[PDB]
């Protein structure tokens, strides 16, 4: 059975930061996969996810569980640890016993608990920054960043460029060339 | 109109729970899962220890 | 009985706890050590990056290509920390950025 | 022909050990050693202590 501690209560985290109003804000409203792109363009705004990344993280999320869910070392007989009658040396050794293992066995639960939330809400952050840094990558001086996560594209693009974007094949060198104009004058 | 905005951006709810962490006591998450079980059924149920 | 079943409880519980402190103790340095190596190459990375310029182009593999020619000696050069760009730099906008 | 690809990269092996981390249950490093002592000789040596 899982061990006894003295607390109440401890959260492992499972998701990533919330953030309710580096990217300034959330959505809300993307709820089918953890990452993906929005856009604007002349038809509007859209939302999408991206699977891999998405896996990725969701794979990594299951794997903290497995460390700590049903792991569990079996014990039968043990040493009394309720007592109805003052006995004195004998039983104070034995209350000493229990009380100095809860305390540790408290600890290690709280601290477990909070390394643990404290590297899966790295981790979680870590893989939007390589995403930004991938998708950097693949692009150019062909956009600049807002500062917000968001690329404004200094290359027409048609929706065609986003799709290519969420595979990573995107080639940016159509319009490219005319990149003095765009942008760069004198 | 020569550019199109691209944004990434990353996922919310509107219910969060609060956690601790090393740096942290307090920061909200998009979901959390209790570690610690507490109050079962109330019988002790026969099996499979006889 | 029970004098000895405390003695068997003293270590069945103090070997769990070692158990348990060994488990994490690796896992908790693997973990930073891994990371601590790939923050060297990052910075390596970077701070070649920072001593070049606009001369090269990051292709996400971790390679640059250089926009600007060199012969072994800007290889040389880079490896000491002491590569001065200046010397093609200017021929710039006929280098990649045409109109 | 106006440019010089230019590599950094990292080492690899063709052997590798896997071990835990806090975040992966299993990964691969170039090399690792034991932290567990185990099985020795099977006399007890006289030194230092009488």
């Amino acid at each position: 059975c899982p061990r006894y501690v003295k607390q109440s209560t401890l959260k492992l985290a499972t998701g990533m930061r919330n953030v309710p109003e580096f990217i300034e804000n959330g959505w809300e409203g993307m709820v089918d996969g953890w990452y993906g792109f929005r856009h604007q363009n002349s038809e509007g705004r859209g939302q999408a996810a991206d699977l891999k990344s998405t896996q990725a993280a969701i794979d990594q999320i299951n794997g903290k569980l497995n460390r700590l869910i049903g792991k569990t070392n079996e014990k039968f007989h043990q040493i009394e640890k309720e007592f109805s009658e003052v006995e004195g040396r004998i039983q104070d050794l034995e209350k000493y016993v229990e009380d100095t293992k809860i305390d540790l066995w408290s600890y290690n639960a709280e601290l477990l608990v909070a390394l643990e939330n404290q590297h899966t809400i790295d981790l979680t952050d870590s893989e939007m920054n390589k995403l930004f840094e991938k998708t950097k990558k693949q692009l150019r001086e062909n956009a600049e960043d807002m500062g917000n996560g968001c690329f404004k594209i200094y290359h027409k693009c048609d929706n065609a460029c986003i799709g290519s974007i969420r595979n990573g094949t995107y080639d940016h060198d159509v319009y490219r060339d005319e990149a003095l104009n765009n942008r760069f004058q004198i | 109109n020569s550019t199109a905005t691209l944004c990434l951006g990353h996922h919310a709810v509107p219910n969060g729970t609060i956690v601790k962490t090393i740096t942290n006591d307090q920061i909200e998450v998009t979901n959390a899962t209790e570690l610690v079980q507490s109050s079962s059924t109330g019988e002790i149920c026969d099996s499979p220890h006889q």
